[PDB]
């Protein structure tokens, strides 16, 4: 009922054939830094090149699949991270 | 709104990762 933003979960938008408008939220905490997509085709002796894309781009666009044909794809997602040690136990007698 | 599919996000590698079947399906 107020400002609590709570993790956001992915969502695929302008879904096609041989093209998909993949989309995704970052996380406030997470680093806002360019991001790599990775796809892999089953149907072709070498897979599909990636692609790099700004953090401020949470979407991309990538085509040239092809239609019933197995295409292995990965989303990973690298960031640094907030400030660790936030509020721990301190050892002392 | 409701997508065609949709799958869920993998605990593994010391690092989130979304994998799946393949492509969106229908």
């Amino acid at each position: 009922g107020s400002e609590v933003p709570q993790l956001t979960d992915l969502s695929f938008v302008d879904i096609t054939d041989s093209s998909i408008g993949l989309r995704w939220t970052p996380l406030n905490s997470s680093t806002i830094i360019g991001y790599r997509i990775t796809v892999v085709a089953a149907g072709e002796g070498i897979p599909i090149f990636e692609d790099f894309v700004d953090s401020s781009v949470g979407y991309y666009t990538v085509t040239g699949l092809e239609p019933g044909i197995d295409y292995d794809i990965s989303v990973i997602t690298l960031i640094n991270g907030g400030e660790s040690a936030p509020t721990t136990l301190t050892q002392q007698t | 709104s409701s997508s065609p599919i949709q799958g869920s996000w993998t605990w593994e590698n010391g690092k989130w990762t979304w994998k799946g079947i393949i492509r969106l399906e229908q």
